[PDB]
């Protein structure tokens, strides 16, 4: 993480598809350093389907400058998550900041 | 504020301190001046140059 | 040559009718093998491990 | 294959035969020098400073 | 840089340092009297030299 | 030529204490405190973890299907625990844990000479009900940091592809700091005293390290003495 | 957990003063750990007889000229400072330096005593000049471990033998290893101690202080 830093860096890691950003708000049903299954609250679900959210997260993987570009989950299980929250750091990135 | 932050910190305003040689254990005349640096790690890395 | 032929006599080696093209790890680099992939033309049989 | 014992070997070659190093913008006459090489563990080249 | 910045504070003087007055035989024991700590790098002092 | 002596030597934490040199002549006090941070903080014996094979893993890179952790960060998280051993140079510690929660360094296999002195040191979650971890954590013990990468130039068949190696972290000490402040006995001149502040993870206890420091110390000067 | 012990030694003579001395295999950071370790004992701690307090002819303070010597006072003590001795049976011994007549009076017109050692007679106290000049000092000289300036007292205790040490950590390449070090101790000394045995009862008294922990 920058320990001295400007405050832009929660926003470039999130506009930056780096990371993997929460569609909709909720509780995590699931963590795994594969996937990431979220249950939806009411109010922003739609109302056919129900459904959750699963994110699938990328794993190590060559990158164009032949670097490696791995994401981890950066929640718990069971944790209350709100839409537009980081749910995984991608490379480069501390719980929704951006660590170079 | 820097100052400030350092009084609630306990290190010396200057944010210089004194600095022991590893080595021969002796001092370091003056005060230096530590602290943390936030450093990145370019890829030129020398076993690509070479 | 002359003593090409006499060294394959002396050690009864047969020199192959196929020349060794086989992809090797460049000089210095060293690492782990995380995946393969095997693209194969449509028509010529997939091998075992494909 | 590196055997431990070429490295002695090398030693003995390296120690009277100078090498020519060289800059980027090669300007004057002094933009390459020649040095007496010493054996270094690592991959970066190391240069007397007052040069 | 570095070495004019180390022969800079290692030829000058200050007011007053430990040593300041008194006398040494050469150069050898002035070395001495500094490395021990007990003059300071920068006094004036009068000393034996060739 | 009055030699010293050790004296009090005050344990605080389970990881640090304050070991203290009454005795000290004109100086030697700074002479001794530095030489002894250097070997204090360099040269020691300790056993870290080496070789892991794990359950299904084939390498670091990859992740075992019910564990939020990275294979990578599993074994670096190995790197970290510190453990302690009497009688052997290698043991081999058999891991086994299942059901969501915290797998402690607690759930592992007790052997006669293992002391965990961290039980509570997180090596990975479990996020499944039914998931099953089975892990050989080879440790052995040595002096110094050796990285993975110098191991593999024995290799000599380690074709357990199984087997992932990590880096040696070999060592107890984690900061030394020596202090002199004058020491007086009731009759001297001026003496001094050597308070050594140090700072351990536990696998070692403060007065055999510091016996075995300055053991080394006059061990080497044993070809300086004559010529 | 085996530790690696040095090998080759070479000791090159620098005539019958100084000299450099060299110790190939030195692991990670032993060259400082040593080679500072023992530059500190070297230079502070070292038996010595070095003069101390000197009582002069007619002249009993330090402000002033003596008839017939062209050296002022405090330069005498200087070259005094630099007299190099050594008793045997004594704790302390007081000299007597007596000569007339133009030239030179060096230091082997002192009297001898049963355990006085001059071990630079040519070692030049003065000169004198004119006439025939009159010269003569009760020098009381003592022994002791260390250095003791004047001030801390009249002259500086030299008792150190050594003068100059320096220790040089250069990178050793043992056969099969990254970097080990090897250590280079250059030492100066008066000639009241050979070298050699110098640097063997320096780490004497170094380990001497370790008989508790071994």
């Amino acid at each position: 993480k920058p320990l001295v830093g400007t405050g832009m860096e929660r926003a470039v890691a999130v506009d930056s598809g780096v990371t993997a950003v929460a569609k909709r708000g909720g509780v995590v049903q699931y963590v795994d350093a594969s996937r990431i299954v979220i249950k939806v609250n009411e109010d922003e679900m739609y109302p056919g389907e129900a459904g959750i959210d699963i994110y699938n997260l990328t794993k190590y993987t060559r990158s164009n400058q032949n670097t490696c570009i791995n994401q981890m989950p950066c929640v718990s299980l069971g944790e209350p998550v709100e839409r537009g929250d980081v749910l995984a750091d991608g490379p480069s990135t501390d719980l929704g900041e951006l660590a170079l | 504020e820097i100052k400030e932050l350092l009084k609630l910190g306990d290190l010396p305003t200057s944010g210089q301190i004194r600095l022991y040689d590893g080595r021969t254990g002796e001092q370091f005349e003056r005060p230096v001046t530590v602290g943390y640096m936030y450093m990145l790690k370019l890829n030129h890395l020398v076993d690509d140059k070479m | 040559t002359p003593e090409e032929k006499l060294l394959r006599a002396i050690f009864g080696e047969k020199a192959s009718d196929v020349k060794d093209s086989s992809l090797r790890v460049p000089n210095g680099v060293s690492g782990t093998v995380i995946d393969v992939q095997v693209f194969t033309r449509d028509g010529v049989e997939k091998d075992k491990r494909a | 294959r590196e055997e431990a014992v070429v490295w002695d070997i090398l030693d003995e070659v390296i120690r009277e035969h100078p090498v020519l190093l060289n800059r980027a913008p090669t300007l004057h006459r002094l933009g390459i020098q020649a040095f007496e090489p010493v054996l270094i563990e690592g991959k970066a080249i190391q240069l007397h400073p007052l040069v | 840089q570095d070495v004019v910045l180390g022969l800079y504070y290692m030829t000058r003087d200050c007011v007053n340092a430990k040593g300041e007055g008194m006398v040494l035989t050469g150069p050898k024991e002035a070395e001495r009297l500094y490395r021990s700590g007990l003059a300071s790098l920068h006094a004036r002092v009068k000393v034996r030299i060739t | 030529f009055l030699k010293p002596r050790l004296v009090d030597i005050e344990q605080v934490s389970s990881t640090h204490a304050k070991v203290t040199l009454e005795p000290l002549e004109r100086g030697f006090g700074h002479t001794l405190g530095n030489a002894l941070r250097r070997i204090l903080l360099s040269s020691m014996p300790g056993c870290a973890v080496t070789e892991v094979e794990i359950d299904g893993v084939l390498h670091e890179y990859s992740t075992k299907e019910g564990v939020q952790e990275d294979i990578l960060e599993i074994l670096l998280n190995l790197k970290g625990l510190a453990v302690r051993v009497q009688g052997k140079d290698e043991v081999i510690l058999t891991l086994n844990k299942s059901g969501i929660g915290p797998v402690t360094a607690a759930d592992i296999t007790h052997d006669g000479d293992v002391e965990i002195v961290k039980p509570q040191h997180v090596i990975c979650h479990l996020t499944d009900e039914n998931a099953s971890i089975s892990m050989r954590i080879k440790v052995q013990r040595g002096r110094g940091y050796v990285p993975a990468s110098t191991r593999i130039h024995s290799e000599e068949d380690e074709r357990p592809i199984g087997r992932l190696l990590v880096d040696a972290c070999y060592s107890p000490v984690e900061r030394i700091a020596y202090n002199v402040e004058a020491a007086r006995v009731e009759q001297r001149t001026d003496l001094d005293k050597l308070v050594i502040e140090m700072e351990t993870n536990g696998t070692i206890d403060p007065e055999e390290a510091i016996r075995r420091a300055a053991t080394i110390l006059a061990e080497q000067l044993e070809a300086f003495v004559d010529l």
